[PDB]
């Protein structure tokens, strides 16, 4: 399965 | 169970031979009662905040308010012209550079010594 | 080449012609072969189109010359128009003077790769070359200062040339 | 509060044996070793008055204390291990979902969709248990960091966000 | 390790000193003692752009040995006699030297006790 | 939000004012205890116990684990050097006087087995290598105008 | 003329490539690993070519194209000499590297920065060529902190990891020390010689090189953690553990020592210089082995045989033995690698653990790597036809066969017997005896790539140390007529550590209460050298930057010496000169005084 | 790591405490209350908690050794410990 | 040099009548072509410095100075855009109309001709970033940061205008040209000993020297961000400028009296820099690092060697981009926390990637990794000091080894480690800072492409 893997948003 | 070790300042006694642990008079156990009470508001009113969901940003510190304003601001307030900081003052002040003026004055002069005469190594020294 | 064996002396190159008496061939000759052509090649081509290309619009380019000026020493005291010009001219000295303590460290330093292990007996004679010239370049322009200027190198070439001449007279006893 | 007599000897206790198995390393070596100080740890069992007990701590922590190993086995994810605290450099605080851009908000819908959900839960919870907590709390403030459960009716447990969503311990 | 017992637990003196000795001329005891002579010449040495620690005697049998190296390429598993030749020479060199050092040896051991023999006589 | 009186204050000495700042900087009045006054301008601030934050017990919820502190305590007026990064004060199994003798006597004693060592220089029984054409006079670096003083050796 | 050279420059630049797409954020950070991968081996494949004619003819050169700074009289250019220690290095260098990263994309797999990861190992990989390829000491030095702020960062790769973060800071710390003797010789040579390249330096004939030589030493000694500037290149273990097997494995700790043999034309001029490197040397193979001879760890007891070798061939400098330590160094990367990973695979298939007191029964389970690590932990040793016998077995008879202190020899007959003893435990620790390992078991070494990995450097750590000495012509007069016993020495002083250790592993079985002896104590704390060195001078240090210099000569003298006692001065005198009631009869009484002694007083008539 | 999964935590949990020779297989149970359901005394505890130490790896604080009592809440505390859901 | 003069000026009048929005976009666009414009003085010939007209003449000192005030205008311009949003038009145009005012006494100063204009632009920099640090500060203790830093400068200032104006009735002439080329050598009478402190301590007391230096951790640390950067990068090398200036004359004293500015230079950075390793707020590190930073270039313009003024110029230029930097770097973590404290926002690189690179070669810059200029700069100081005097070596490198302790320091303890979890406001980073930053770095890469246009004329 996969998790949820939480990131700062690098679109900026 | 040995000859036993010796507490330094830089490695404490432990929690084990620490004459306390196995001394513990009734107020001194009594002791830890309301030092874990202040403790435990404490750790509350951060809860009240940390889980918080309306508060935002970051919430005031007081003890590091309290750190940095005692190392910068309350020195000079609670500073005295004591003979022992003066002391203290001398030999860290006009010491070190008194230091260092001979040492690098006397190098100098017996540096310069021989350079008048031609006593030193300089052949291959055209840069400066 | 551009420059010349009596700006750059480059020692002749020998070439130790092999002798491969083992049974199995060479593996460098063709490995450099192989570089040859399929590197070499397509960038030989493509230099001559870079030559040709020159070739057909070259224009020109000159040097800057420098018609010499009187020196500090005929100069005048606080005549800021001809000691300006002993002044640059002496500067332009020093420049030309680093450039050729530049040009006898490249040659003594094309002589110790040169002579390989033998740089120790084959390079002396660029080396004591180099010497000579630093030696003569410490008495010229060293210890002037940060603020050097033709005054200040003269005041070091007077200080010099008086006390030789003091010791000359010494020497004479 | 204060460490309880029989307390404090199952933490030294423990350690002891953690030591023992460091010295010993083989499993057999130290089964035989543990047995022979657990009847050892029972040789006095019976202490009656509360004194001598005092004097049997001082030497059994004594013993202990000089019982560690020189570099004694220390877990990967023990206190100063070669796991532990290795992966904090991953683990992100959970409202940092809400500063994302709205490409990756909706490029991540469902999840955002359950964490809405999770952020209003969050509400109701947050209003319903700070006034479960005030009255839970007796006067002179919280005696201990113990906190008062959810007894109430459809309540959720106050003081649960942050231990809920808790950085999960691989956060990968 | 022997001549260190001899000198450092025996006798300084007895054991040849290896940053003073030879301290007798070589041509003393043995008259015309023929010198050890060159095979390659210096300009051998030169040419090859040899080191100066193995610029030794040696060094003539060393010039054969890159050369038959130089030219074994590919192989690396010929070259035989070449060293059978040059560690030889650095065998009975090395000999030379251990020679001379007993050489040296036995002079500061028989000059020693006979100088201490006229010690006794007088 | 801040106010003189949970500012930090000069030195404290009637014991009044050291219950005032106990409240202030969060302790009981039995555990404030500020620093000597000796003029060195600590004043208010208390000398809490000469700890790092190594010896912090990590299984206690630390408002900030990754140094070991928590919220609205009080905190040490040299922590900076004392976190777990810097120097530590945590007991070591080894007294620190007998592991500080020991690195006092060992490299004491790694000197001297050595200096004996320098006075008594080994060597292999063996003569010294006489380089041919005067020790390579020139190829060392000799000076090509003057011959050489020739450094020539017969066979033995 | 036309390859090697050239080749060379194609060489470096090639590894910059993958920076470049990097940087460019064109790459696919998913296959960039492999992108990495193919760019390492291929970099090591035309590292190859520029032995062919070094083999053939020996050809060296030095290239220098593009002026830099002309700085009057020292011109300055990027420059790298290409001599017998470069040019066979970069293919030692390459084909290691390629090797290592092969395994750490296996094993490095479990981290979202895998992409930044291997473009870290990239970014050192120029760094340490641009060390390796140079000609002048800038250049080196370019590379000198270039590795060692990549170690910094390689080391924190869990910026989380307090104890990582502690590793850099004291990797850096110790590196910077070593760096002061760097300076020490930039400043000599630009001075006394006034030069900065290499050729020029060493032709100029300095021969009174005592302060550069120092200069040069203290270099070293950081840079190849000599004692004093040990204990970092332990402490770099606590990154990851490819990082392990990385920059400090046998990659960066090296590069001092091969400034030591760059240096050799005028390092031998000395002989007092000469000797304290050996002295050093010597200190660091009998303390790093005698910590790891009582250990429980893997990496870190191999990390001290690393230091302990680190200190093994510039020992050999100290004898001025430059090329036969160079080869020892290739060698020594080989094999001390090539257990690194192999103790890595071991680790990754036995759930990220160190300690050896939890491994055990892993001989049949853990097949390949068993015969891996078995080889190396004795080729470490050099069973004769070997990598290590072609340097360590040289080594030891070359110090013995020479003019040394008496107690140079014994230290290295003491390193091999010390190396061997825990070189025999960590085996028996780990795949014989039993396993003390947790009941799930898991153990697996299936991957292919960890088995291609490894089983290239099987191939090295065997075969190398016999085509690589028969492919470089000897540098110094071979050592023919020998009293025998001095070279067996060597083979013999190997095996009854072995043998000793073999008994000391089986009285590990035997069921005798055992007590914590002092020896024990001593090597588990390293010797108490962390204990104290990173304790009491350091807070010393540390704590008097407030206490004084902070706030006593800063914030309570310096504005108290100048600003505050002026202003008290205006502010105390300003009253008196203000404070006036206003009396006319006052005022005009100072007027009197005034007009009085403006004359006949002070005569200002007159 | 595999996803070790609490099944598989609580199934060898329960077989080690059956495997306790103490503890024996047709008196242990779910809830086995080892001063209580199973008649333990408190060094057996310790022997029991540091069992599972060495059986599962990862670590139990010495302030939630002693409260652990039962094998349930044995299986949900290394539940809550590395978060597992499946 | 009114080519950039008269477009300098000519700034505030459309940056005092622009929009009420455009003030920002209009003056950094006009600054940077001002900037552009500024880059063609780069250009110097052998020795002759360009002689544009009588009161203005540059060389291969002043220009590099000259460009980095020019290049650095527009960064402040877009640093102050963020606390300077909640605030009137009229007052925004006030603060433009200070730091543009700033600049153009800037570019005076440099390329004045005599001493005396010079003199009178160089303190004239004083009132512009008073208003600045006083009026637009943050904190209660601004106005005594204010009257410290003017103090300071004034205290030194006064005596160098009263040997200046009696050079000019001594010599006849106060030109910098005339100065040098009439230069004599100066007598060791006892007046001459004040002759020649009189003209120093005023550019000393700015460096700043040690002990004549706490007004720099008193404002820098207090000042808005924007002047920060401005008395930082630039202000304090106003003594540099001046120094190399003014010890064309005061010759042969140097040899004497250096000493007692000398070591107390020399124990100065490694005193410096160990308070560095041990502050609690995080803009007090930088300000002093500046100090330990500019010590060594004391040292290198008082030992008067040809390869120390060269090693002067490059670490001029090299700290100036670098303290602006970290100041700015600063300015970003302060705005959204609130403070300064360094580990009250430890462990941010998870939260902050591009951020955790801005510290990462801005500190390794702070290192000074080779080839950065920063060491160009050091190392030609480390040579010529040990060519006038061996033991030197052991200080200053102890100090840049302290100097590395540090510099990594603050990121180990901004952004190695663990978040604060009740921190909730770190968003996602602007661009603005965030482009502050690539065009604060990419010039000193650039530089260290091709140096050899920021050693001075001296090479
Ligand atoms: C490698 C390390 C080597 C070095 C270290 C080796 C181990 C160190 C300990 C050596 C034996 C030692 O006598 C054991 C001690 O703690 S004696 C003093 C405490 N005890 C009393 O004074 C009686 C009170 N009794 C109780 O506290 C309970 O009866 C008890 C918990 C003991 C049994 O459990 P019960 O179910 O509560
Ligand atoms: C049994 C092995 C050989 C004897 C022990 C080692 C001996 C080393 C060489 C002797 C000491 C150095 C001087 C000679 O050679």
């Amino acid at each position: 399965k996969r998790l949820f893997i939480i990131k700062p948003s690098g679109f900026y | 169970s040995f000859p036993k070790y010796k507490p330094s300042r830089l490695a404490t006694l432990p929690a084990t031979l620490d004459p306390a642990e196995y001394d513990i008079s009734p107020e001194t156990r009594k002791a830890q009662a309301e030092r874990l009470a202040i403790r435990s508001r404490l750790k509350r009113e951060y809860l009240l905040q940390y889980n918080d969901p309306n508060r935002l940003g970051v919430i005031e510190d007081p003890a590091l308010i309290r750190w940095t304003y005692a190392r910068s601001a309350n020195i000079y307030p609670n500073f005295r012209p004591t003979p022992k900081t003066s002391l203290l003052g001398a030999l860290f002040g006009i010491g070190p550079l008194f230091f260092w003026y001979y040492v690098f004055k006397t190098d100098r002069d017996k540096k310069e010594k021989l350079i008048q005469e031609g006593k030193l190594d300089q052949t291959f020294n055209i840069s400066y | 080449d551009s420059w010349d064996k009596d700006v750059y002396p480059e020692p002749p190159r020998r070439t130790p012609a092999p002798a491969p008496q083992t049974s199995l061939p060479n593996p460098v000759t063709y490995l450099t072969k192989i570089f040859d052509l399929l590197v070499d090649r397509p960038v030989t081509l493509a230099r001559e189109f870079i030559e040709q290309q020159h070739a057909k619009n070259r224009y020109y380019y000159y040097h800057r010359e420098f018609r010499r000026v009187p020196d500090i020493t005929e100069c005048e005291e606080k005549d800021i128009l001809c000691m300006f010009e002993a002044e640059m001219q002496w500067r332009r000295d020093y420049k030309v003077d680093q450039e050729i303590v530049n040009i006898i460290q490249e040659r003594l330093k094309a002589c110790q790769q040169r002579e390989g292990e033998s740089y120790r007996q084959n390079c002396a004679k660029e080396l004591e070359q180099f010497t000579q010239v630093s030696k003569a370049f410490q008495d010229r322009y060293s210890d002037l200062g940060a603020h050097y200027s033709a005054r200040k190198c003269l005041a070091k070439q007077k200080q010099r040339m008086l006390a030789e001449r003091k010791a000359a007279k010494e020497a004479a006893a | 509060a204060y460490l309880t007599h029989q307390q404090k000897v199952l933490r030294l206790y423990k350690r002891a044996l953690r030591h023992l198995e460091s010295w010993c390393v083989h499993r057999d070596k130290y089964r035989y070793f543990a047995c022979l100080m657990r009847a050892r740890f029972d040789e006095h069992k019976n202490e009656k008055d509360m004194v001598k007990a005092t004097q049997l701590l001082r030497q059994a922590e004594e013993e202990f204390w000089y019982g560690q190993h020189p570099q004694p086995y220390i877990f990967p994810e023990s206190p100063g291990g070669t796991s532990y605290e290795r992966y904090e450099c991953y683990k992100v605080p959970e409202w940092c979902l809400d500063d994302w851009h709205p490409s990756e908000k909706a490029m991540y819908p469902d999840y955002f969709a359950k964490r809405e959900q999770w952020k209003r839960l969050r509400r109701e919870s947050w209003e319903r248990e700070v006034k479960q907590l005030q009255e839970e709390t007796p006067p002179g403030g919280p005696r201990t960091e113990a906190l008062p459960p959810a007894r109430k009716e459809g309540d959720l447990p106050p003081l649960w966000w942050h231990i809920v969503t808790r950085p999960r311990e691989r956060p990968m | 390790g022997a001549h260190l017992a001899r000198r450092y637990l025996g006798d300084a003196s007895k054991e040849p000193d290896p940053l003073r000795m030879p301290t007798f001329p070589p041509d003393y005891g043995f008259p015309e003692r023929k010198e050890r002579e060159m095979v390659a010449t210096q300009q051998e040495m030169n040419d090859a752009q040899l080191m100066l620690q193995q610029r030794d005697y040696c060094a003539h049998y060393l010039i054969q040995l890159l050369k038959c190296k130089r030219d074994s390429f590919p192989n690396f598993l010929a070259c035989k006699h070449e060293q059978h030749d040059w560690d030889y020479c650095e065998h009975l060199d090395y000999v030379k030297r251990m020679k001379e050092f007993e050489r040296e040896r036995r002079l500061l051991q028989r000059k020693k006790r006979r100088e201490q023999r006229e010690a006794e006589m007088a | 939000h801040v106010t003189k009186d949970m500012f930090p204050g000069p030195y404290p000495k009637t014991p009044e004012e050291r219950a005032a700042a106990a409240k202030k900087y969060n302790m009981r009045v039995e555990d404030y205890e500020p620093y000597p006054d000796d003029g060195m301008g600590y004043g208010d601030y208390p000398k809490l116990p000469d700890r790092s934050q190594q010896e912090r017990d990590p299984w206690y919820d630390w408002d900030h684990p990754d140094l070991r502190l928590n919220w609205g305590e009080p905190i040490h007026w040299d922590l900076d050097m004392y976190i777990r990064n810097r120097v530590d004060t945590s007991p070591t199994p080894v007294s620190w006087n007998t592991m500080c003798k020991h690195l006092s006597g060992f490299v004491a004693f790694m000197l001297f087995m050595f200096w004996v060592g320098e006075i008594y220089p080994s060597y292999q029984p063996v003569g010294p290598k006489q380089y041919p054409y005067n020790d390579l006079y020139l190829e060392r670096g000799g000076d090509p105008t003057k011959e050489p003083e020739p450094v020539v050796h017969y066979e033995i | 003329m036309n390859p090697f050279a050239s080749l060379t420059l194609t060489t470096l630049i090639i590894l910059t490539i993958p920076i470049m797409m990097s940087n460019s954020n064109i790459y696919k950070t998913n296959l960039y690993p492999n992108y990495v991968k193919t760019t390492v081996s291929y970099a090591f494949t035309l590292s190859l070519v520029p032995l062919l004619m070094f083999m053939h003819t020996g050809q060296e050169m030095i290239i220098s194209n593009w002026h830099w700074m002309t700085l009057q009289t020292v011109e300055l250019s990027l420059s790298f000499k290409m001599d017998y220690f470069s040019v066979m290095f970069i293919p030692v260098a390459l084909f290691v590297t390629w090797s290592i990263m092969e395994f750490s994309m296996w094993y490095m797999h479990s981290d979202p920065f895998i992409n930044r990861f291997f473009k870290y190992l990239v970014l050192f990989l120029i760094t340490m060529m641009i060390l390796v390829t140079a000609n002048n000491l800038f250049q080196l030095f370019i590379g000198w902190e270039g590795v060692g702020i990549m170690s910094f960062l390689l080391i924190g790769w869990w910026h989380g990891r307090t104890d990582a973060n502690t590793a850099a800071l004291q990797a850096i710390l110790y590196n910077r020390i070593g760096d002061i003797g760097f300076v020490l010789s930039m400043a000599w040579f630009l001075t006394h010689s006034n030069a900065w390249d290499l050729q020029q330096i060493f032709m100029l004939n300095n021969e009174c090189p005592n302060m550069p030589l120092i200069g040069l030493l203290l270099a070293a000694a950081g840079k190849s953690a000599q004692f004093g500037l040990h204990p970092w290149l332990p402490s770099a273990m606590e990154g990851p553990t490819p990082v392990s097997a990385l920059l400090h494995s046998s990659t960066m700790v090296v590069a001092g020592v091969f400034l030591l043999i760059r240096f050799y034309p005028l390092m031998e001029t000395n002989k007092l210089v000469q000797t304290m490197t050996l002295c050093l040397g010597a200190i660091t193979t009998l303390f790093t082995a005698l910590c790891a001879i009582t250990q429980n760890d893997i990496k870190k007891i191999v990390a001290f045989s690393t230091s302990s070798q680190l200190g093994l061939m510039m020992v050999t400098i100290g004898i001025n033995q430059p090329h036969l330590a160079f080869l020892h160094i290739c060698m020594h990367a080989f094999f001390k690698a090539m257990l690194f990973m192999c103790s890595g695979s071991i680790i990754h298939s036995l759930n990220d653990e160190q300690d050896i007191r939890k491994m055990g029964g892993l001989y049949k389970a853990m097949p390949f790597t068993t015969t891996a690590l078995i080889i190396g932990s004795l080729a470490l040793t050099g069973m004769p036809y070997l990598t290590g016998f072609y340097s360590k077995d040289l080594i030891i008879e070359a110090v013995n066969m020479s003019y040394t202190n008496a107690w140079a020899l014994l230290m290295t007959l003491i390193a091999t017997s010390l190396t061997a003893a825990y070189s025999t435990r960590i085996i028996f620790f780990a795949f014989l005896g039993k396993p003390r390992f947790p009941p799930l078991v898991l153990i697996n070494e299936n991957n292919p790539l960890l088995i291609n990995s490894i089983k290239r450097l099987l191939i090295g750590s065997i075969f190398a140390g016999f085509i690589i000495s028969n492919n470089i012509p000897p540098m110094t007069v071979p050592n023919t007529t020998m009293p025998l016993y001095m070279k067996m020495t060597a083979l013999i002083v190997t095996i009854m550590g072995f043998m000793l250790a073999l008994e000391l592993n089986n009285t590990t079985y035997y069921l005798k209460f055992k007590y914590p002896s002092q020896t024990y104590k001593f090597s588990n704390m390293l010797g108490y050298y962390p204990s104290i060195m990173h304790r009491l001078p350091t807070y010393h240090n540390l704590s008097m930057s407030q206490k004084s210099a902070s706030s006593l000569l800063d914030l309570i003298w310096l504005e108290t010496i100048l600003p505050k006692t002026t202003s008290f001065i205006q502010m105390k005198m300003s009253i008196m000169v203000s404070n006036q009631k206003g009396l006319i009869k006052l005022y005009f009484l100072s007027f009197l005084i005034t007009i009085m002694i403006s004359m006949t007083l002070f005569n200002y008539h007159e | 790591a595999p996803p070790l999964t609490l099944e598989a935590i609580k199934d060898r949990v329960l077989y080690v405490l059956k495997l306790y020779d103490k503890i024996d297989p047709e008196k242990l149970s779910v809830n086995s209350h080892f001063m209580k359901d199973l008649g333990l005394d408190s060094l057996d505890q310790v022997e029991i908690i540091m069992a599972m130490e060495d059986e599962f790896g990862f670590e139990i604080p010495d302030i939630d050794a002693e409260k652990l009592m039962c094998p349930q809440e044995i299986v949900d505390y290394i539940a809550d410990k590395k978060d597992v859901y499946e | 040099m009114l080519k950039i003069i008269i477009p300098t000026t000519m700034l505030l009048p459309m940056t005092w009548m622009s929009k009420h929005n455009m003030i920002w976009i209009n003056a950094t666009v006009h600054s940077l072509l001002i900037s552009l414009i500024s880059l063609s003085l780069l250009n110097q010939l052998g020795e002759n410095s360009l002689n544009f007209s009588l009161t203005f003449f540059s060389d291969s000192l002043s220009a590099p100075l000259l460009v980095l005030t020019t290049w650095l205008l527009p960064l402040m311009l877009m640093a102050s855009q963020s606390h300077l949003s909640k605030e009137t038009t009229t007052r925004k145009k006030l603060y433009i109309t200070m730091l543009i005012l700033l600049q153009l006494f800037l570019i005076m100063t440099f390329t004045a001709t005599e001493l005396i204009l010079f003199y009178i632009l160089f303190e004239a920099t004083l009132v512009p970033t008073l208003i600045i640090i006083t009026r637009w500060g943050n904190q209660t203790e601004r106005l005594n940061a204010g009257l410290y830093f003017l103090f300071y400068t004034l205290a030194g200032s006064l005596p160098l205008l009263v040997a200046l104006v009696y050079i000019q009735n001594t010599t006849g002439s106060l030109n910098f040209l005339i100065i040098h080329y009439w230069s004599h050598p100066l007598s060791n009478s006892w007046s001459n000993i004040f002759m020649w402190l009189a003209c120093i301590m005023a550019f000393m007391v700015k460096m700043p020297l040690y002990g004549l230096h706490l007004w720099l951790p008193k404002a820098h640390v207090e000042a808005p961000i924007a002047g920060s950067m401005v008395l930082a990068a630039v202000l304090l090398k106003l003594g540099g400028y001046g120094m190399m200036r003014i010890t064309t004359i005061l010759n042969p004293l140097t040899n004497y009296m250096a000493y007692p500015f000398l070591m107390l230079s020399m124990w100065g950075m490694i005193m410096t820099s160990s308070i560095c390793l041990r502050q609690t707020d995080l803009k007090s590190l930088i300000a002093y690092s500046s100090v330990s930073h500019m010590a060594l270039v004391i040292v290198a313009i008082m030992i008067q060697t040809p390869w120390s003024f060269m090693g002067a110029t490059a670490l001029m230029i090299a700290h100036g981009l670098t303290s602006s930097m970290l100041f700015c770097l600063a300015n970003t973590n302060y705005e959204r926390v609130h403070s300064r404290t360094m580990i009250l926002a430890r462990g941010l690189q998870t939260l902050l990637p591009l951020m955790a690179t801005w510290w990462l070669m801005a500190s390794l810059t702070n290192l000074a990794l080779p080839p950065s200029i920063n060491l160009i700069g050091e190392l030609f100081i480390i040579t010529a000091s040990f060519s006038w005097s061996n033991i030197t070596i052991i200080l200053m490198g102890m100090n840049m080894m302290i100097t590395a302790l540090y510099s990594l320091y603050m990121l180990i303890t901004t952004q190695r480690g663990k978040y604060t979890h009740h921190i909730n406001n770190i968003k996602a980073s602007f661009t603005r800072e965030n482009a502050l930053m690539a065009l604060h770095i990419l010039p000193l890469l650039l530089l260290t492409l091709n140096p050899k246009m920021i050693l001075g004329p001296l090479y």
